[PDB]
């Protein structure tokens, strides 16, 4: 997922270089990379595909709760509880 | 002795005629609740004193120590009502009649007062 803001949390371009093999060897990396696709991230995407389809049938909001601006203490008097209380 | 030879105090009087003028304390005073909570409390070591069952013997005499209690701790409540409200009154009438000796100060804000700091290292 990438639900956070990208400029507050900046990340430069990835440059990723091709596959340029040089010998006739096969690749166990990717020999291994599609047994762990087939095997646990298809399951893993199921799971998670039936869960969010899950959580989508019943959806409710929670807000950031906003703070009004006070009176701060160079603006509160000397000996003044309330004021020095809130700021 | 602060209090005694005020104005217009009768002596021997538990409660003068001014003291009507204040609300009375509850019943459910907490204080009242006290004074009955000591009431039980003096049955209970009376029963265990005299060697009678402590939480059955009794009864009559342990309500009319819980009700002498309350009846004697509602009324001290009165008179301490009283009493501090008199405090209250002359403290306030004597701010009054001095003012030179009871002055206003100019409230400076933080902003304009200067505090030092000393640092915690
Ligand atoms: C069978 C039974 C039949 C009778 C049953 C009860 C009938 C009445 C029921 C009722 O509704 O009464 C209303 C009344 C409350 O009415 P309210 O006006 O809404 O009062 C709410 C606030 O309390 C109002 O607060 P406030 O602002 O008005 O002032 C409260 C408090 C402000 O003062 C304090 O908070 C200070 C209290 C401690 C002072 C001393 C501390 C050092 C010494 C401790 C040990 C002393 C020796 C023991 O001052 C007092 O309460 C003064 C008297 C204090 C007596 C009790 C505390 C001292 C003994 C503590 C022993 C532990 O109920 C009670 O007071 C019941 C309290 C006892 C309940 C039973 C269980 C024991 C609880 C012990 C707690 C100890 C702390
Ligand atoms: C609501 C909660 C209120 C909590 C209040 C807490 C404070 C209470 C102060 C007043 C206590 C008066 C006690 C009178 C003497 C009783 C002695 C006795 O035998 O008792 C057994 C007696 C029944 O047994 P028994 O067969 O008749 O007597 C056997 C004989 O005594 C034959 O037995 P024995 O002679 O073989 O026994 C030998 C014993 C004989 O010696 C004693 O038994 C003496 C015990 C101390 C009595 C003097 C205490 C004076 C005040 C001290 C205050 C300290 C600070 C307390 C702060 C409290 C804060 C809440 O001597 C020794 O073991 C020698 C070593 C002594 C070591 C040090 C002992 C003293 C420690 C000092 C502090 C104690 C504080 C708690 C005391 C609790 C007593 C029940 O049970 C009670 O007395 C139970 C009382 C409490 C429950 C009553 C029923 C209530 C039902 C409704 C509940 C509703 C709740 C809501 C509404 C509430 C409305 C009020
Ligand atoms: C635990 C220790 C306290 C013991 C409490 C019992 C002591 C005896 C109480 C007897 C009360 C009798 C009251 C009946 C009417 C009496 C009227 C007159 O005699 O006294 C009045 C009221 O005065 C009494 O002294 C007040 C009685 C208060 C009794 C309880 C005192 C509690 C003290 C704090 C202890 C904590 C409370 C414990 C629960 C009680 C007016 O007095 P007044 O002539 O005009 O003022 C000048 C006299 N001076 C010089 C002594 C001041």
């Amino acid at each position: 997922p990438d639900s956070w803001d990208k400029d507050v949390y900046p990340e430069p371009p990835r440059r990723t270089p091709a596959p340029a093999p040089q010998t006739s060897l096969p690749n166990p990396v990717t020999y291994l990379t599609k047994i762990f696709d087939l095997l646990v991230d298809r399951p893993v995407t199921l799971a998670r595909e039936f869960i969010e389809q899950q959580h989508a049938k019943n959806r409710y909001y929670y807000y950031h709760r906003e703070f009004r601006r006070v009176p701060d203490i160079t603006e509160c008097e000397e000996k003044d509880i309330l004021c020095m209380f809130e700021a | 002795t602060m209090m005694s030879g005020r104005p217009g105090r009768v002596p021997l009087q538990f409660l003068p005629n001014e003291a009507r003028s204040l609300p009375p304390p509850k019943l459910t005073d907490p204080r009242l609740v006290y004074m009955g909570f000591l009431g039980y409390c003096s049955g209970l070591i009376d029963n265990a004193i005299r060697r009678r069952p402590v939480v059955s013997a009794g009864l009559h005499r342990q309500l009319l120590y819980v009700t002498s209690f309350v009846f004697f701790g509602y009324y001290l409540l009165k008179r301490q009502d009283y009493m501090y409200a008199l405090r209250d009154h002359d403290m306030f009438a004597y701010v009054k009649s001095h003012p030179e000796d009871f002055p206003e100060k100019d409230k400076k804000t933080y902003g304009e007062i200067l505090e030092e700091f000393h640092p915690v290292r």
